[PDB]
């Protein structure tokens, strides 16, 4: 009893994942097709931090703490 | 508060095709021949009409 | 022979895309085998061929072109647009093959 | 009458196996030790860009001619991805065999892996993971493999979603030249000749002869994941260490999985037979979907439960599951509940064979492990000479052995591993 | 061929007589000729001499 | 899990064991969903005559 | 090394024979050890009379509920007791009970098939458990819009008749039917001359035989009132329903013509017409370069999330068209080109994708019939729907003589200038009006 | 939340808050996922109605009478439940998270449970980690007097920063390790600052090092009520957390009256107990709990 789809009974296509290059003769069952997914907003280009020196103090030591502004912009805390 | 320019119905016609028409950079004066014959050809039918409406 | 080659590179000078800085896959006309061949260019490539096409612009606006020294030769006008034309064209052309049948 | 399956072993170590059926079409399998094991964390998700590059151009067959070719011819070509092997597949009628050997044979020997193309379609590896993650039983396996091993099979089969975008041809060309050698694979022919497969795999499969690249040696670690996915039903995996392929302990478990429960007999039935689904139906008065979860590699394997509840209701789903569990490794069961148990063990495998594929995918996976491909028969009373003192010793070391737990849903009165 | 329409332009303005007959027909036929055949192999010998094919 | 009755060619195609052989969801009851209907209310009848051409009555 | 031909007539055809009661019994073997034992009976939707219009469909929840040899859950132990699956279902007009186990307990199985059809004991409190059940159940099967878009393509095309009910019936249908309807039910429409007893797999017809005279004799015998029932032709109407719900994120749309039915050969070629428009879905791995027209538009222009076409047929009628799921945006250009494609199988048929629809139209018709189970099933339709068992052989027969001028003479017969039903669900405010679809049926000078 | 989740030290913290504790303090500062789309008014009120009750409120003032603040504080607050929800005792579960994101730095915060606001022993784990790094002193330098960060230096070759992370609360706390670091040195960064810490805990210590951390801790006590918004801010979170206003010459003699025992007995705490880790970028090579 090797090939663990014949081994596993209901968890055989789990397991496995089936991919089709050239679509057959048979349409299969459960079809599916994805819904509209919501997108993530655009941010900035996140600083790099490619030397010891800018590296320090970039270490948490203390608990979170989020501050929202009316007409400030929100600011985090390390 | 919104933009005239684009926002108008019968504004966006004209600057679409008029004012914020991107055109290559490099045109020399030959092209300018195609403007001055739309104009020609205006300058005629003024004519024309000055050609039947008092003759 | 060597005259050929002699009357090739004369012609080549005589053309005026080199005085431009324009390589000679730049001049190509962009038909749709021509597009999906820029499309499968790498970026870097890519990116000189944009520059060279806006440079060549900005002369042609001044009507000026530039100086001898800056001029593209006849040894470094390397074919890059070669291989991914001709692969094109022989992809569209099995293509064609295949719906006469 | 359709004759035995014979074999033959290669000097290149590559494995022959094929039947006759004198079937009206054919189908054939070339089966590859390149799955999602084989990878690390500089490179995942190249086992799913590569499943899906099964129809991209190859040296000597274009993407429109081999898309052209087999739609042509009406056959089907597709891939089948386990996390230890890989198993290409095509099928079709007989008057075009060779030929759709060629295309499958293609798609496996020079895929020079064009950037524009894997450019292309790695939109269409992020539209299949979202398509295959649209259920709630793929993550939770998947989340299981992650927290329960530590390296080499933590892998899961989808390219997780920071790579999208992130693989090169260089990538899938290492992959190709370090697992796709002759020494890992198994052609496999249902309804065709020996001889012409032979001579084929002679004549094209002399491009790698070595080993590859393998010694992953997957390590288990336990732990536990908790998922606020918000929705009412709940779903929890409590699994732990299990035998693995090639030990008499994996019968032993999956006689054990079957006398726990081993999915529905009945359409819209009540599990009368099954020890979980008794200790649930007793405990509780909701609808839920208890069964027994096992999956063995060549390494390792997992066993434990799986469990569907209320959002209210958790707690003690999962408790009476692993009562019942408990109960079952102190030596509480009758030799009538392993009878049951080890006929509806046979009666799944021999059923697992009925169709083509489902075979066909057998003796790949037999000739990929073993060499050779044993009859069913050897497999029945193998079976059937599993001791019930050895089910209650692998029940015995799955209750003391440390846990994986994989819990998605409202998770407000889902216990901790810690709490059973 | 510009230089062409300029000399047909001047055989048109004049009359019919000798030589502008033979002006006329070597003028049309020159111009028929430079737009329908010398353009495209005058075309051709351009490509063959950039290296392209 | 092994057969379930789809396809749209009414044929028994392969599901799963969540699909096939458990129809029904895990909900608890019918919950708060938008009501159904399978019925047109165009009220149309059909009557037909199925005559004899014969008989000369 | 054989060839086509050569192989499908190596094939062991089925062998029927014909009980007193009319139960009509069909065997097939094969070299397995495992079999498939199934009852198909003649009872649907159909035959429901607007008052008892899920009893079929209540009768086939309540068929595994209990018997009255076997009564309660003991019963689906000694299934479990041989580790044999069983199944069932229920259409419009047939309605199946099977059992996948092996070749060894076979009188059991045919014992278990007798006991289940014929002496079924409906308790009273399992008929308000099972009320809740299939109240669960049409809630979650209402929950997936394909089959809610089925179901309103069969209630908008076959209006005014029997056909276009549902199998499990409105709420008020589920509420108050009692077990004095499932009597009458079982009494009327499960009656022995309307049975296959189809078995595929590694039986032999003799026993087979054996077991069904000494179980599965004397099952009705009798119509109780000298009143034969049967069957009207339900007539195919155009029309067109929208059930608009803009907060769904998909919309489904499936277009539909009347079918010719079961006993008509072109049903073949159409489905070789269906073989070149296929089906396409989001995961699909070919990319630009697919053979069929309709999937490459859709992938080039980014219109489609996946789609399929349908030849459905019942007792002289059926339907016959296309189902698509995607976006609003996309909906009424793609809907042109689905007629187009309906127009080039009437107008510009060529013979490569004559010869290519009729490779896929044999693959399909083969490949599905693997293992027991799709055998027995086409052995039980095809004793209840053609009256005998169509071999493997002579559909490729059937299929031998298809080319393009017949394929586009029966495409322009069933295709062209015709009034289809059209159904539609989610975000369809930009499916077209019934003129659009119509005038889109035909084209101006041909 | 996208603002506040584009640095990745908020996602390691809250992954290790939701490592750490059973439930209570698991739950993440920031909306998750699934719940944009379905809090409604309801939930608010709700919180509102029975978390914001009148004796759980601080009104604090600078630059302001105190009639004022009588006048306003019966006029508008003086109708409430009263008391309002207890909580649920935040429980420890331990563990670990480790994700993959592909970063070109490791993040890696290994902590355990330690003492809560109040204790005597609180004052103990915040010199334990002011001596063991707490942040930098000089813009661009070394941080020798820091013992993690000097032995990660003696370590590796590469870019680094290393501190202890601390956190009180009302009934529980956490004391750990924060490591940023590459990819494939980020097994040797941990272990070494693992090892430092084990060291310490059997007593591998100065008096003079444990005065200098006494120094910058008090310092750095008295630079946080410099601007007024810090000094409103820690008023209003001893006004919250005892009741009553304590001046800053007595917390500095309390910070004083720590000994270097009981910061021997922190460090055998945090050594001896039970871990939490949280970790992300490519962890192709970053070690496990057992692995420690």
């Amino acid at each position: 009893m090797l090939s663990v789809a014949a081994r596993s009974g209901p968890f055989a296509p789990v397991l496995s994942a089936t991919s089709r290059g050239v679509a057959g003769a048979l349409r299969p069952l459960l079809q599916g097709a994805v819904p509209a997914a919501s997108e993530p907003p655009v941010l900035d280009v996140k600083r790099p931090f490619l030397c010891r020196e800018s590296l320090s103090g970039q270490a948490a030591a203390r608990p979170l703490v989020a501050t929202v502004g009316l007409n400030v912009p929100a600011s985090v805390r390390f | 508060m919104t933009n005239m320019r684009k926002t108008h119905p019968l504004f966006k016609i004209i600057n679409h095709s008029f004012i914020d028409l991107p055109a290559p950079s490099n045109i020399s004066s030959w092209w300018n021949f195609g403007s001055l014959l739309g104009v020609c050809l205006m300058v005629q039918i003024i004519t024309g009409l000055f050609l039947a409406m008092h003759y | 022979s060597k005259w050929l080659d002699g009357f090739r590179k004369w012609y080549y000078n005589a053309a005026g895309f080199n005085k431009l800085g324009l390589m000679r896959d730049d001049t190509l006309h962009e038909t749709e085998d021509v597009k999906e061949a820029i499309r499968r260019l790498p970026e870097d490539l890519y990116n000189d061929r944009m520059f060279r096409i806006k440079r060549a612009l900005d002369l042609t606006m001044r009507h000026q072109i530039l100086p001898k020294d800056q001029w593209t030769k006849y040894e470094e006008d390397k074919f890059y647009l070669e291989p991914y034309l001709k692969e094109v064209i022989r992809e569209r052309k099995e293509r064609e093959e295949w719906a006469k049948k | 009458q359709p004759q035995d399956l014979e074999f033959t072993k290669l000097p290149n170590g590559l494995v022959i196996a094929s039947l006759e059926n004198y079937a009206p079409l054919s189908r054939i399998g070339l089966f590859v030790k390149a799955g999602s094991r084989y990878e690390d964390s500089n490179n995942l998700g190249t086992s799913h860009l590569l499943r899906l590059a099964s129809s991209l151009t190859t040296k000597g067959a274009s993407s429109f001619k081999i898309t052209r070719g087999i739609e042509a011819v009406g056959g089907k070509l597709s891939v089948t991805a386990t996390r230890e092997n890989m198993a290409y597949t095509v099928e079709g009628i007989r008057s075009d065999i060779e030929i759709l050997m060629e295309f499958l044979l293609n798609v496996t020997t020079a895929p020079e892996f064009r950037r524009w193309e894997v450019a292309a379609l790695r939109s269409q590896l992020k539209i299949d993971k979202a398509v295959a993650f649209q259920n709630s039983q793929t993550r939770i396996i998947e989340n299981l493999h992650d927290v329960a091993y530590k390296n080499a099979l933590a892998n899961p089969l989808y390219c997780p979603d920071y790579r999208m975008g992130k693989i090169t041809s260089e990538e899938l060309h290492y992959f190709v030249q370090n697992h796709f050698t002759s020494a890992r694979m198994a052609l496999v022919g249902l309804g065709v000749s020996h001889s012409v497969l032979k001579q084929v795999a002679e004549q094209f499969l002399n491009m790698r002869g070595g080993l590859g690249l393998a010694g992953a040696k997957a390590k288990y670690r336990g732990g536990e994941i908790r998922e606020q996915n918000g929705d009412n039903l709940v779903h929890a995996a409590i699994v732990a260490e299990s035998a693995a392929i090639g030990n008499a302990e994996a019968n032993a478990f999956s006689v054990l999985q079957h006398l726990l429960g081993a999915g529905p007999h009945i359409k819209r039935g009540n599990n009368t037979t099954s020890l979980l689904s008794q200790s649930v139906a007793k405990g509780s008065h909701q609808p839920f979907d208890v069964s027994a979860f096992n999956a063995s590699y060549s390494d390792s394997g997992l066993f434990g439960i799986y469990t569907i509840s209320q959002a209210a209701a958790a707690g003690e789903v999962i408790n009476a599951a692993y009562n019942q569990v408990k109960a079952v490794a102190q030596g509480n069961l009758s030799s009538a509940d392993v009878q049951a148990a080890k006929n509806k063990l046979k009666a799944g495998y021999l059923m697992s064979v009925e169709t083509s594929e489902g075979f066909l995918s057998e003796i790949g996976s037999q000739a990929l492990a073993a060499g050779s491909y044993m009859p069913p028969s050897t497999v029945l009373q193998q079976i059937d000479s599993v001791a019930d003192a050895d089910v209650v010793k692998a029940a015995k070391k799955f209750v003391s052995g440390k846990k994986s737990m994989a819990a998605s849903g409202n998770l407000g009165h889902t216990p901790f591993l810690d709490e059973l | 061929l510009v230089a062409n329409l300029l000399i047909l332009t001047w055989i048109g303005g004049q009359p019919v007589e000798h030589p502008f007959i033979i002006i006329g027909q070597l003028a049309s036929i020159s111009y028929f000729s430079i737009i329908l055949i010398l353009m495209p192999i005058s075309g051709i010998i351009e490509d063959k001499m950039l290296k392209l094919y | 899990m092994y057969y379930k009755f789809s396809s749209f060619t009414q044929k028994l195609a392969g599901a799963w064991a969540s699909e096939a052989y458990t129809p029904q969801g895990l909900k608890p009851v019918s919950t708060e969903a938008p009501p159904i209907i399978f019925a047109t209310p165009t009220k149309l009848t059909s009557s037909v005559t199925a005559y004899d051409y014969s008989g000369k009555n | 090394t054989a060839t086509f031909a050569q192989a499908l007539q190596s094939v062991p055809e089925t062998q029927v024979s014909i009980l007193d009661n009319g139960l009509r019994v069909a065997s097939e073997q094969s070299s397995h050890a495992t079999c498939t034992v199934g009852v198909w009976i003649d009872a649907g939707s159909r035959y429901e009379t607007e008052k008892n219009n899920g009893a079929g469909y209540f009768l086939e929840h309540l068929a595994f509920k209990g018997t009255k040899n076997r009564p309660g859950n003991a019963l689906e132990k000694e299934v479990e007791s041989i580790g044999a699956h069983l199944n069932a279902y229920s259409t419009r007009e047939h309605t199946a009970y099977l059992i996948k186990a092996l070749s060894k307990d076979l009188p059991k199985v045919v014992e278990l098939l007798a006991d289940i059809v014929q002496n079924s004991s409906l308790e009273d409190s399992q008929i308000e458990k099972e009320r809740d059940v299939i109240l669960r159940e049409m809630q979650e099967n209402d929950a997936s819009m394909q089959n809610v878009v089925f179901d309103y393509l069969h209630a908008t095309a076959f209006q005014g008749t029997p056909l276009a009910q549902a199998v499990e019936g409105p709420s008020e249908n589920v509420r108050r039917l009692s077990r004095t309807d499932l009597t009458d039910y079982l009494n009327r429409h499960y009656k022995a001359p309307r049975m296959v007893l189809a078995a595929a797999g590694g039986v032999e017809h003799q026993q087979l035989l054996d077991l069904a005279q000494k179980h599965l004799s004397s099952v009705s015998r009798v119509y109780e009132e000298d009143a034969v029932p049967g069957l009207t032709p339900c007539r195919f109407t155009g029309s067109e329903i929208r059930h608009r719900d803009d907060a769904l994120p998909l919309a489904h749309v499936a277009i539909a013509v009347e079918g010719p039915g079961w006993a008509n050969p072109d049903n073949v070629t159409l489905q070789v017409a269906n073989a070149i428009i296929g089906h396409y879905d989001c995961t699909y791995g070919g990319g630009v370069h697919l053979s069929s027209p309709l999937a490459s538009v859709a992938v080039a222009n980014k219109l489609c999330q996946s789609f399929q076409t349908f030849n459905i047929s019942y007792s002289d009628t059926g339907l016959l068209g296309a189902h698509f799921v995607c976006d609003a945006m996309s909906i009424d250009d793609m809907v042109f080109f689905l007629q187009g494609q309906w127009m080039r199988l009437c107008t510009s048929a060529t013979e490569s994708e004559v010869t290519r629809g009729k490779n896929i139209l044999r693959n399909a018709l083969v490949s599905h019939l693997d293992g027991t189970t799709p055998v027995c099933e086409d052995i039980g339709r095809s004793l209840l729907t053609y009256g005998r068992r169509i071999p493997l052989a002579e559909w490729e027969s059937r299929i031998q003589e298809v080319d393009a001028q017949m394929l586009r003479d029966i495409c322009s017969k069933y295709f062209y200038d015709q009034c289809p039903a059209v159904a539609g669900y989610g975000p369809i405010e930009q499916l077209p009006d019934y003129n659009r679809i119509r005038s889109g049926m035909f084209w101006l000078r041909f």
